[PDB]
């Protein structure tokens, strides 16, 4: 079997994680795009690196990798904030401002003593 | 009423990328294509529904890739850009090389000729802009860029030539260099790129640079008055671009198509993707040329699958 | 030992019975049998919810208590327990363990993952039951939130809260958020709200 | 010596059930357009529903449309806000939006369509010009012109021919007409099951692969999810009635792969 | 012409029957080309043929076969095999028959059938061509003679009290000279 060394391979993802965007499916601009980016001493191994940046061009354009891209990461740093809802399941209105609560629990709070709005709500087996 | 492109037929007689097509306005009928295949294939076409006429010529002189070609008016010599970092002047009847222009250190991506054949530029990568005559000599040596020179093109002057000889040229640093010949130094710089600027084009009048690249945007430079028009958005990487000698229409070879624009009035006329069999969306190939005809009616178009393509301009309904 | 105004205040108790907190599971171990109040009787317990926002009050004063604010560590390998932690973390300056806790990471001095804390949270001590264990041998505090039938050996203040709904973790992540920011010095009025809504620590799959 | 039934709908959406169980002739009394997408008609693959297809291409009266993709996005928010999004198919949601935008083009106007559950119907625009409970339209010796007042009427002007129950509370959700396949009578209530929390009183749907859900989705209580009856009325829109282990999502993904060798092995024994 | 055999569907079962059924019936129903209908109140699976379907006296036979197959805690490859062959039958036969047991020797009777997570049960299938269903005093062997013959053979050392050992030395024996022919 032809199973490229691990040097090409981790090569290859650091300059894809890094340098994606000028990369194509072109091996002979990605040739030399790394000459001109990576310091390789020998014509056979850099050829190795631009043929694997090549094949990870042609898989990573019909989805997403498990390694790291920038345009994602960004997109991850906003999925943690964008969806915050103008009103959530806990406000008073999804309820019609009186809360769903079965007799016990209005004892806790008649118990503790403290005023809120309560449905008692009939609930067995 | 509507001007539909249709295709109407295939230009196959490549083994490489057909990374340009030049146009004679001597006749209408000379189509010149450098193509990655190491060769130069010259072309009178027959106008056909499937096909086309005559295989002409072979021009093989290159140790590598071919990039870029260009005819002169009449449509007697053939100039070709290659990665043997050497340019070549030949003969389109039977293949001759004049002379060999060899000043460059490193790979050579453009080329375009004057109107009075007589004033040569060379686009390479090697952050160097060099200036050549017809016999060969290189009379300049155009520093300032700061990554690779993609494309070089020579402006049409609109006043006969009025002692200022302008070319511009579209850099990979983001950023657009337009020079004057008379003196050679840097006249006017374009800032407002994002990403690499694959190629850029002149309007016949001269006026109007149309410069766009990975990042989609096809942004309209006014060269007379040395400014910034406006940006049009183009989604995804555009390869080359050319304006229509008679018409106001900028089309440009995008990765899924060619998308065809129009200045006046600001609409997108078409959108040019061919079928393709036995290929993926994501292996639908792309088009890295295209030139307008002499009338402007015929709109030629380069693949990266070995195939030339052709676009009429009819009337519909 | 403890100014009066830091109790229920009525809206964050209904924001506790909002988020059915004081549901819980079926089983009741011997230590946690004063938490539940009484039994509706399908099998399902209730909780006193005043013991977990005075037991919360604790934990908060324990987080104060450290001199260093990266020093605590949350923990977390549940669902909704990578975006609370990581939400908390950002908003106290916490060092956050997201996903897989590595093994190793109390002792080991070798391995990047590495880390002694003084005080260590966790999302429950059933999963992340390995975090307990490996800062059960370098002396370290671990502040936790247990069910009704988590195991409660090897910690002390735990909260009892809900971990199974994804509302009750990020109301109570946020809740100890706001009380230690309350208690550091941050928002100076103890009356003000905070101005950042619970729904952020929620989770959603899109 | 047949009576001339005429047709009650101007324009019918046709599920894959409706054309399978039923022919032309059964739906060429009740509607006089027969409008369907192109993914339901290329999904058809049994030999007697391929003739009943060809059947109707010879006549014609089977309109393939595709639905746009702006009511699509509409229908999508609406199955998002309901909840029915995760057991509807991309097909049910585009049956759905072509409905949504025959009942805009038919109707001239979304005042008749709900954009939100439980949002009150905007009737104020209407002056400017099984399990399913179909009780009120029977008895209705309706007149040629009676027929062709309620034709002429916007409230038949566009009906929803489907047998999913997952769609049928979408399109009431909505307040679309309903039809059934077999009577095509005008639905007024429909009775489904739907998965209840025993403890948090969360309402979901029934799964549409069958799984009994082990954890809630919001309660997280074990088996406090139980079976429900759940009644939806049509005029007002209302319902009326741990996960967290990565040993559990690779019980699921080992489950899946089983489920898809089992079906590779019965594909090479049918076909070997 | 019709005809309706009865057959009788085990509590232990239906819920693996209401779980695989969509796989169980359209392979019969498409390549051998039979009438199926249920009576889950009564426990009764019927299964009939027609004149409208294709003469086959013997795959209804069969077929009755497949279900007494699955009543006995069969999967859906050995019903392939069914399908695919006719040599292969079914057996039952009870602990108590050779040897007088009780309790836990009926225990550790079932413990050297079973093994070490299934290992000797894993052997008596893959060196005979046999498939193994242990009941609670039944043991369940399909195939053809001279596979479920030093089936027999096994079992019978086996339930006997005689250690494994000597069963997977005899059973390489038998084993050699089945593949050796």
């Amino acid at each position: 079997g032809r199973v490229r060394t691990k040097t090409v391979k981790r090569a290859s993802k650091a300059l894809i994680e890094r340098y994606y965007p000028k990369l194509t499916l072109d091996f002979q601009t990605n040739k030399r795009l790394c000459d001109e980016i990576a310091t390789i001493q020998s014509k056979r191994l850099r050829n190795k690196i631009a043929g694997y940046t090549t094949h990870l061009m042609k898989r990573i354009q019909k989805g997403p990798v498990r390694g790291i891209s920038f345009k994602l990461q960004e997109e991850e740093r906003e999925r943690k904030d964008q969806y915050v809802p103008e009103v959530s399941a806990l406000d008073l209105s999804r309820s019609n401002g009186v809360l769903n609560v079965d007799n016990q629990t209005s004892d806790l709070v008649k118990s503790l003593g403290l005023k809120l709005p309560l449905s008692v709500i009939n609930v067995s087996a | 009423s509507n001007e539909v492109l249709v295709l109407r037929g295939t230009l196959e007689g490549h083994n490489g990328w057909v990374t340009s097509l030049a146009t004679s306005a001597g006749q209408p009928n000379l189509l010149l294509s450098a193509s990655r295949d190491k060769t130069l294939i010259s072309w009178k076409l027959t106008g056909d529904d499937q096909k086309f006429g005559v295989p002409v010529r072979s021009f093989k002189g290159h140790s590598h890739i071919v990039q870029d070609c260009t005819l002169t008016a009449d449509g007697a010599y053939a100039l070709s850009a290659s990665w043997d970092k050497t340019l070549r002047l030949w003969d389109v009847a039977t293949g001759e090389t004049y002379q060999r222009f060899v000043g460059h250190k490193s790979d050579v991506m453009s080329v375009d000729i004057d109107k009075k054949a007589s004033m040569i530029i060379s686009g390479s990568r090697d952050k160097t802009i060099k200036v050549w005559t017809i016999k060969g000599q290189c009379l300049a040596t155009l520093l300032g860029h700061n990554d690779w020179v993609s494309q070089v093109r020579v402006v049409p002057n609109e006043k006969a030539d009025d002692d200022s000889v302008t070319i511009i040229s579209a850099g990979n640093d983001k950023m657009v260099k337009a020079w004057n010949l008379n003196q050679f130094q840097i006249e006017a710089d374009f800032i407002g790129h994002n990403s690499n600027i694959n190629t850029l084009t002149a309007s016949p009048d001269g006026t109007l640079i149309a410069s766009a690249g990975k990042d989609g945007e096809i942004m309209l430079w006014n060269l007379a008055a040395k400014k910034a028009m406006y940006t049009l958005s183009a989604q995804d990487e555009v390869f080359s671009l050319a304006f229509s000698p008679n018409r106001y229409w900028l089309a440009a070879a995008t990765a899924t198509g060619i998308k065809v624009f129009s200045l006046d009035p600001q609409y997108l006329v078409d959108d040019l993707r061919p079928e393709f069999a036995g290929y993926s969306k994501a292996a639908e190939p792309h088009a890295v040329s295209l030139a307008w005809s002499a009338d402007g009616q015929t709109l030629f178009a380069g693949y990266t699958d070995n195939v030339i393509r052709v676009w009429q301009v009819m009337t519909a309904n | 030992s403890l100014p009066a105004t830091f109790d229920l205040t009525p809206e964050d108790a209904q924001l506790l019975l909002a988020a059915n907190t004081h549901l819980g599971a079926r089983n009741v171990q011997v230590h946690q049998e004063p938490y539940v109040f009484n039994a509706r009787p399908d099998g399902v317990h209730v909780i006193n919810v005043g013991k977990t926002w005075e037991k919360l009050v604790l934990a908060a004063r324990i987080i104060a208590a450290i001199p260093n604010p990266e020093d605590v560590v949350a923990i977390s390998s549940r669902t909704f327990g990578q975006r609370a932690v990581l939400k908390f973390a950002a908003h106290t300056g916490a060092t956050p363990i997201a996903g897989r806790f590595t093994p190793g990471s109390f002792t080991n001095y070798i391995t990047r993952s590495f880390k002694e804390p003084r005080l260590v949270i966790v999302t429950d001590p059933r999963s992340d039951a390995q975090a307990i264990k490996e800062a059960s041998y370098v002396n370290i505090p671990v502040i936790a939130l247990t069910d009704l039938d988590s195991p409660s050996e090897f910690v002390d203040v735990a909260i009892p809260c809900n971990n199974r709904g994804k509302h009750s973790i990020g109301l109570i992540w946020y809740l100890l958020a706001r009380e230690v920011l309350r208690l550091r010095g941050a928002l100076v009025d103890r009356t003000q709200p905070w101005s950042i809504m619970p729904d952020l620590y929620f989770y959603r799959f899109p | 010596m047949t009576e001339n039934q005429t047709a009650h709908v101007r324009a019918l959406i046709l599920d894959a059930t409706p054309l399978i169980t039923q022919s032309y002739t059964h739906y060429q009394n009740y509607a006089q357009s027969f409008y369907t997408t192109p993914t339901v008609f290329q999904e058809i693959k049994d030999a007697q529903a391929r003739k009943n297809l060809e059947i109707w291409q010879s006549l014609g009266t089977l309109k393939l449309v595709h639905p746009s993709e702006n009511s699509i996005a509409k229908v999508s928010t609406f199955a998002k806000l309901t909840g029915d999004y995760s057991v509807l198919s991309a097909n049910d949601l585009h049956i759905l939006a072509l409905t949504y935008e025959l009942e805009i083009k038919l109707n001239n106007g979304d005042w008749r369509l709900r954009k939100k559950p439980g949002d009150a119907l905007d009737a104020s625009k209407a002056d400017v010009g099984s399990g399913e409970d179909t009780t009120g339209s029977l008895g209705v010796e309706a007149s040629e012109e009676d027929r062709h007042v309620a034709l002429n009427r916007p409230e038949n002007q566009v009906a929803l021919a489907t047998g999913d129950f997952a769609v049928q509370n979408v399109a009431l959700q909505m307040n679309l007409n309903l039809m059934n396949f077999m009577s095509g009578l005008k639905i007024k209530r429909i009775r489904n099951y739907m998965l209840r929390c025993h403890a948090c009183f969360k309402i979901f749907p029934l799964p549409k692969d069958g799984k009994p859900k082990h954890f809630c989705a919001s309660c997280g209580g074990q088996g406090t999810l139980l079976r429900c009856a759940v009644s939806v009325d049509s005029r007002t829109g209302n319902v009326t009635p741990r996960e967290d282990q990565k040993e559990y999502e690779k019980v699921i993904k080992q489950e899946e792969w089983t489920r898809r060798h089992n079906e590779k092995i019965l594909n090479n024994w049918i076909g070997g | 012409k019709f005809e309706s055999r009865k057959i009788m569907v085990p509590p232990h079962r239906m819920t693996p029957l209401r779980n695989s059924w969509t796989k169980i019936y359209p392979p019969l129903v498409e390549h051998l080309k039979l009438q199926v209908r249920m009576n889950l109140k009564t426990k009764s699976v019927e299964l009939r043929t027609n004149p409208k379907f294709t003469t086959d006296p013997g795959a209804l036979q069969k077929g009755a076969d497949f279900i007494k197959a699955f009543t006995l805690g069969f999967d859906l490859d050995d019903s392939i095999a069914l399908l695919r062959l006719d040599d292969l039958y079914i057996e039952t036969f009870e602990v108590k028959d050779v040897k007088t047991l009780t309790g836990d020797h009926l225990s550790r009777a079932i413990g050297r059938i079973a093994g070490k997570d299934g290992k000797t049960k894993f052997a008596i299938e893959n060196a005979t061509r046999t498939r193994i269903v242990l009941a609670d005093s039944k043991i369940h062997i399909l195939g053809g003679f001279t596979h479920i013959r030093m089936a027999r053979e096994s079992v019978v050392s086996l339930i006997l009290g005689s250690p494994p050992g000597k069963v997977y030395g005899n059973l390489r024996t038998v084993a050699s000279r089945l593949k050796e022919r």
